[PDB]
């Protein structure tokens, strides 16, 4: 099923609600992971993608989320996806109750839905390949030139298109399926200042790590398989005290550790994944200027990952780990109802910036968001935030 | 004694380097006048220029109401005046703002604006004056002239709308602040040090080759 | 100069 | 006995240490805690004095301490003193081992030894007192004007000064003795990036409150009377709870709560005392600003303090408090060899500047600080820091 | 057929905007050349002007040795000279900056030092290229050329040291980060921009009647 | 720029 019939089936009864998916334009990148030279396999090509969500009530945003899809291909069939939870935050500047667990769990069941392949269609080059061009390398004066020297000999100032540079693949529709995330509680992620609001419920480091296991835990019961890989990780803590807060799991198969254990090569930096804004690539890119790179097994990371203040002198975090497959074939391309791509990054940027990029300390700040993101979308892009009939008894 | 003589002279320079320096600057602000004169000329003969400048522009969005873009849309001009030259009675960092709109059938009407900006004293804050604008038919609800009462609920509701449009920057005045049109000194600034001077760097960027910057 |  | 007896009895035997125990010029300032208009009794004066300490071993400094000592006076023989304890710092460049924790501890005896009359002697006022000075308010044309018509008339360029403008106080040798501080751990407090040294060793919020608090029960039994008040206040934790860390002390008489109580005038702001980078001050001041101050009483601002992240997403804090008389009577004018008192602050900033200044993510850093301070002290203030005999059995 | 026309124009403006700034700067750079000549004239007439200025300038302190001060004490004239007056070869950032150390008696000689500051190409880096000065007698332990082996473990050790002293300042080069005077570039933009430009600015301050500043 |  689409986006819209997600949400409405954990909104309250009668109740009306908007939201925006945004998705960014699926970019080839580097590895996930950092290859090493002497490897059998490395990776074929790295497609990211960013969905960030939001959600509106009575005119005002009050909740956002943003989640980094990556498929990486090792050959004609060998793929592989990998779903990455950065930041989830509210205002408290709902009138009504909802559960934003729930709400956040619905919106990952949807991404895990959508087919690999649909990453795959067209993708953005790292770096593309007659000449006349006007590109970043291009002066104004050279531009303008340019421009000119293009209408002297032809009609207008635009150019031929056909044109295919855009890179495109495939891969089977059940693939190994990876989600990893690492729980953090701050004042805000994405809406600034809102800790300033006083009905902004904030969870602590180890009321959030159980809010998040809660939602793993339900999400690989009604969508992955038995067999599953589930792991947790809490950096400054007992594999004893882990194994306490997993008996409350409903999953079976929570073991302690994370995914990335492999016994091939054993050094820190040839297992650890990079993200955007990540504890994980934050303390590896410290060793690559401290240069230990080569020198931290992965077991040593971790133990190592505690110390040096940040864990040592902030609240409980973990990092959860998945990796299986789901029971149902995921295989669903997004309608443009279930999300809106912008031409470019630069309006991606702008659109996003609506509402990151806004004041909350008061309800101004939120009503702003909303009526700016209409106001655009409509004018700009000839669209509207989804309207939903919320469907959810008690 | 030859001491005395030493100091009495470093204080003359010392008032003396304060109109050096309005002396160097007033060089600037006549060298570069005729310049914008000749780039203004092709300008002008250049369709849709500034409404380009304007959408390319990354940081000018952020000052205002998305919507305000459809009327921003329709700028066919934006001169920017440096105060200094006409008469030593203002600040070398004092100037005016020329926006001409080209209006829209049965909503915005077409017209011509200048919003004076000038320091005050107190090292000096930027201000400005408030200046008449016909605000577009659309945005009569937050219409501050159409508000019967701005302290009431729902009136203080729908003001605060429109100060965030940038209609609502042309009141600003810099004395009322929290008041008024936010940041409207940052953006004027905006305008005659970036934007006005700039223009053409922002169109040439306007214009890439390819949908993605 | 916030900026939103 | 002497701030360099008191140091050397807490420190190896046979082993050599130096030490700097900088002192401000006693400022006459606003009162600690803000008076409220209609009281009987508000401050006459409230004098303000630093201390700032740094031991240093083998060319290299590893510890600091930055103490405020607060006299107000109320009337003619009606003084109160407080102590408030702000940073304490180590960067981990010691070639040795040695009790920071006994190093603190000694530091703050030797400063409840001191005779309050000391700071009172004379005091810097806030604002001071025929014409023709040059001060803050004179441009530099003016100065040198002044400089000239001052060189015309007279020999030189000086003046006349007998000259007294400079406060002066008395009050009991015994007083009200009052101990507060904030238990906050943090990477470094006054030895900027030492947190990227791997021999620095960081505590955590739980095992940092235990560590002052072991400090403050020494002090209780061996420097105060017993009948004392010590009370502890642990924000975000039960009253069962802290009475449990209580029952580690071996101090009779620690109470949860502050010392602040005061059911005269029962509102926050008229009884929280507001000190440098203080937690406290800051939460009053963030009223200030969202008006508030005249509303918010003092058994509410505990309750609302622990909210507002800062505390919601931050390690183990306490606010502890001490009040009572000590055993002995102070009285003790600490020495041109206890105490180096900056002809101004300017200079007292300079001095500063060369430890609390450095880098220390490497011992460079640590061996700069050493020399600059010694070779300062010695060029422009014929001074040296304190050689130290280590006296101290295992 | 006429946008062609405004577009090869724009170009025009675009490479001599470029050109015209040069202008406006080097403007300055000669009405202030006699102004500095004046004003330098007078401080050469004033005792011990420049040993107080550099001990009253809060921020130079920090860039060097505490002990660099009983050297810098002796210092009788600090020029700034921007090179751009002398050839077009030059840019407008560029300039020289000319000390004078009266000595001490058996540690310090007496000498006049001029180090060159020139933008690199690659926005262009600050860089310079080293001088000799007699470093004091009492910086034997740490003087670099008496240093026999810097790479060994004692020899990095006290090399590093003298690196941090002013007259290791005048090695720096700009070309080896990490390696040399530490902000040495920062420095020299200091002493160009802010402390000799300003220098009676800070006489004026260390002139506080009551030690308290 | 730093500063120490
Ligand atoms: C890996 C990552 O993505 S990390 C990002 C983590 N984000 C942050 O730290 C940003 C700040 N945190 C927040 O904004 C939010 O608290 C969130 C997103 C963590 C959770 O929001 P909530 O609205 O608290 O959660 P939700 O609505 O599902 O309910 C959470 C619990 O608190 C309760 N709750 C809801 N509103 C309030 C309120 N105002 N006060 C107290 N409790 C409340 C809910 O009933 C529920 O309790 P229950 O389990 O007993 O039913
Ligand atoms: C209100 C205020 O003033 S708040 C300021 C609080 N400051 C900070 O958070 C700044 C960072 N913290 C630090 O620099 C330091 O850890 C301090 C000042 C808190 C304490 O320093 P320490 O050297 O750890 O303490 P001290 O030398 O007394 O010994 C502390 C304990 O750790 C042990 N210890 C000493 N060195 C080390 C080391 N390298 N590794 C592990 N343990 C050590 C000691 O034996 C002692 O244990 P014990 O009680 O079992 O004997």
């Amino acid at each position: 099923m689409s986006l819209n019939d997600f949400l409405s089936s954990v909104l309250p009864v009668s109740e009306q609600f908007e939201y925006l998916s945004l998705q960014s334009i699926p970019l080839e990148t580097h590895a996930v992971v950092t290859p090493n030279k002497d490897d059998k396999r490395v990776p074929k090509s790295t497609i990211k993608t960013q969905h960030f969500f939001s959600l509106f009530h009575q005119g005002k945003v009050f909740f956002s989320l943003e989640v980094y899809v990556y498929v990486t291909l090792w050959d004609e069939a060998d793929a592989e996806r990998l779903i990455f939870v950065s930041k989830a935050d509210t205002n408290g500047y709902c009138n009504t109750r909802v559960s934003v667990r729930d709400i956040t769990k619905i919106i990952l069941e949807f991404i895990l839905s959508i087919d690999p392949n649909y990453y795959l269609q067209k993708v953005k080059p790292a770096i593309r390949s007659s000449p006349e061009l006007i590109s970043a390398a291009s002066t104004p004066a050279r531009t303008l030139r340019i421009l000119a020297r293009r209408l002297k000999q032809s009609g207008s100032t635009v150019l031929k298109e056909q044109q295919d540079l855009y890179l495109s693949f495939t891969c089977p529709r059940e693939i190994l399926t990876k989600i990893c995330l690492f729980t953090r509680p701050a004042s805000q992620y994405l809406f600034p200042d809102s800790s300033k609001n006083s009905k902004k419920h904030i969870l602590n480091g180890e009321e959030l790590m159980k809010w998040w296991g809660f939602i793993l835990d339900r999400l690989l019961i009604e969508c992955f398989q038995n067999d599953t890989q589930a792991k947790l990780r809490i950096p400054g803590e007992d594999p004893a005290r882990v194994r306490s807060y997993l008996r409350g799991m409903k999953y079976p198969l929570w073991q302690v550790g994370d995914i990335f254990t492999s016994k091939e090569n054993s050094l820190a930096v040839y297992n650890i994944p990079l993200f955007p804004d990540d504890p994980k690539a934050r303390f590896i890119h410290q060793l690559a200027e401290e240069d230990r790179l080569l020198k931290v097994s992965l077991s040593s990371f971790w133990i190592e990952l505690q110390e040096r203040q940040e864990f040592k002198l902030s609240v409980t975090s973990s990092v959860m780990g998945i990796s299986g497959y789901s029971l149902a074939t995921p295989s669903l391309f997004p309608s443009s109802a279930d999300v809106i791509v912008p031409k470019s990054r630069k309006q991606f940027r702008a659109i996003k910036k609506y509402i990151t990029g806004e004041e909350y300390d008061t309800e101004e700040g939120a009503i702003e968001a909303f009526t700016n993101i209409r106001d655009f979308l409509l004018l700009r892009m000839a669209t509207n935030l989804q309207s939903l009939t919320g469907k959810r008894e008690h | 004694n030859e001491h005395a003589k030493a100091f009495l002279g470093l204080a003359k320079c010392e008032e003396e380097v304060d109109a050096i320096e309005r002396e160097v600057e007033l060089y600037r602000l006549n060298k570069m006048k005729p310049v914008y004169e000749k780039r203004d000329a092709y300008i002008d003969e250049i369709a849709e220029f500034w409404k380009i400048v304007l959408s390319q522009h990354v940081s000018f969005a952020n000052y205002i109401r998305a919507s305000d873009f459809k009327y921003i849309d329709t700028i066919d001009k934006i001169k920017v005046e440096w105060l200094a030259l006409e008469s030593e009675m203002y600040d070398t960092r004092d100037f005016s703002i020329t926006f001409h709109f080209h209006g829209i059938e049965g909503d915005f009407k077409e017209q011509q604006v200048t919003k004076v900006f000038q320091i005050k004293k107190g090292d000096g804050i930027l201000t400005s004056e408030p200046v008449p604008i016909e605000w577009p038919q659309s945005y009569d609800s937050i219409n501050p002239d159409l508000i019967k009462d701005k302290r009431s609920p729902e009136g203080k509701k729908k003001y605060r709308q429109g100060m965030k449009t940038i209609f609502g920057w042309f009141r600003w005045t810099g004395l009322k602040p929290g008041k008024e049109f936010p940041h409207g000194d940052s953006l004027a600034s905006l305008f005659s040090e970036e934007i006005y001077p700039f223009c053409v760097k922002y169109y040439a960027e306007a214009q890439r080759d390819l949908e993605d910057e | 100069t916030g900026g939103k």
